[PDB]
């Protein structure tokens, strides 16, 4: 037999990096004193059609995450004033911790939240998150309620990603976008199910 | 925690024809055409699918997936001209090693007519289907009073 | 069961022990001691009632007892027939004593007096 089944394996079928979100931040002008924008996004796969649809083939799952960040920037007005190099703080808030609510706040200080400091113009930043969960596997479908006479189908908690620019305001407003590329790793699945059609999918098992 | 053994039987004569499919869906999250705790738990009375209250869609199995693919789930076929009994031995399936039974339903059992019922003239116009469930390897912890 | 060879169905034969009033619904009888008799592959059903009493003997004629148990037959399932076959069947019953029965204290009261 000169044909192998090694390209349909679970790792081959799933472990591929795809963009999951685009987070916008900016460093405003030092003249106008409006608040500096910061980005917050909760980790969830229910916004990428392809990854979700490939996950709904099964009901129980386990995997680690590999996250990469691609940062780009641009001036947003025709001014001769320029800016120096920029450094970005990319904070990962594990599942269960408070989320930032203002750009300057103790949440960008806690020793518990691990951060990355990335200087513009260098190789993209990368990290790996392990399997974080209280059960022995994620559950895409859950026939249960939180309270019995309450939500019908548990939701999975992965963490949060917050992003800001460490530099203080320049005299020039510069806007930046960070694209997050996620890659599941060491994945295992259980109990296959029939796949759903492309009907925009849905928030739950509702249709 | 516990497993189950389900035995389905159909009483039919040699002049009846039709086919049934029995499917054992793990974590059978259903949906109607909009749920509450009253809909997902109808009790021993059970519920009924429907075609084109809370009544999922038969050809979608109530969860948006086509009926034809439903054979990925553990299943059996009762063809009246070959056999009229089916048996499924369901082990315990859950992400946790043990869980609260009062809030969580491990399995769902669905019975769907693949080929409608027909019979010779003047026969019995409707035949009975019986379910018999036996728990296996049960065990409980955290005993309260009463 | 003295019905047709082409009939099919199920009956529930339940035994209620002494001191318990008779069951009135098939579900109540199902939770007790019972047997499902399948009309279609067996023509006769046997049920042995054991010996239960505080004393070693019991009086043949007694009043206010209102116990001893009951035997009941319930429709577990309807009866299905293939064709114009008659839908009315008959069943007969027979009773006997096992090899551990006994009696004592002979009493005779037969009299033709007027």
């Amino acid at each position: 037999q000169h044909r192998s089944r090694s390209e349909s394996s679970i790792e081959s079928f799933f472990a591929r990096g795809a963009c999951v979100t685009i987070m916008t931040v900016d460093n405003p002008a030092s003249t106008t004193n409006k608040d500096k924008l910061f980005a917050v996004w909760k980790i969830t796969y229910k916004d990428t059609v392809q990854l979700r649809r490939k996950l709904e083939f099964f009901t129980y799952s386990r995997f680690d995450m590999e996250l990469t960040f691609v940062v780009t920037a641009n001036f947003t007005e025709t001014n001769n004033g320029h800016a120096l190099n920029q450094v970005y703080q990319i904070m990962y808030v594990p599942p269960g911790a408070p989320v930032p609510e203002k750009w300057d706040d103790y949440t960008w200080q806690t020793s518990s939240n691990p951060s990355i400091f990335y200087t513009y113009g260098t190789a993209p930043a990368r990290i790996s998150v392990p399997y974080v969960g209280i059960s022995n596997a994620y559950s895409h479908f859950y026939d249960g309620f939180s309270k019995v006479p309450s939500l019908y189908g548990s939701l999975n908690d992965f963490g949060i990603l917050a992003v800001r620019v460490v530099n203080d305001p320049n005299p020039t407003k510069v806007t930046s976008k960070i694209r997050v590329y996620l890659k599941p790793k060491h994945i295992r699945v259980w109990c296959p199910r029939p796949p759903r059609a492309v009907a925009y999918y849905g928030p739950g098992v509702d249709y | 925690r516990s497993g189950y053994t389900v035995h389905v039987q159909c009483n039919a004569s040699k002049f009846h024809q039709g086919a049934l499919g029995v499917f054992a869906v793990p974590e059978m999250c259903l949906a109607g055409d909009s749920t509450s705790y009253q809909n997902a738990n109808p009790g021993e009375k059970g519920g009924t699918f429907t075609g084109t209250r809370f009544c999922p869609v038969d050809y979608l199995l109530g969860n948006g997936t086509l009926l034809g693919n439903a054979f990925v789930f553990p299943h059996q076929i009762i063809n009246l001209r070959t056999n009229n009994c089916a048996t499924l031995v369901l082990p315990y399936v859950n992400s946790l090693s043990i869980d609260s039974m009062v809030k969580h339903n491990n399995w769902g059992i669905a019975i769907l007519p693949l080929a409608p019922l027909n019979f010779a003239s003047e026969s019995s116009p409707e035949i009975p289907i019986t379910l018999t469930i036996a728990p296996m390897c049960c065990e409980f912890n955290g005993l309260r009073n009463i | 069961f003295c019905g047709s060879m082409m009939a099919t169905g199920k009956l529930l034969v339940s035994y209620a022990p002494p001191g318990a009033d008779p069951p009135k619904k098939r579900k109540e009888a199902m939770l007790g001691t019972h047997v499902i008799w399948d009309i279609g592959l067996q023509s006769s059903c046997t049920m042995v009632v054991p010996w239960i009493s505080n004393t070693t003997y019991r009086l043949t004629i007694d009043d206010s007892f209102t116990e001893g148990g009951y035997i009941s037959v319930f429709y577990q399932t309807r009866i299905v027939v293939p064709l114009s076959t008659p839908r009315e069947m008959d069943i007969l019953g027979f009773v006997s004593a096992c090899n551990d029965f006994s009696v004592r204290l002979l009493r005779d009261t037969t009299h033709i007096e007027q």
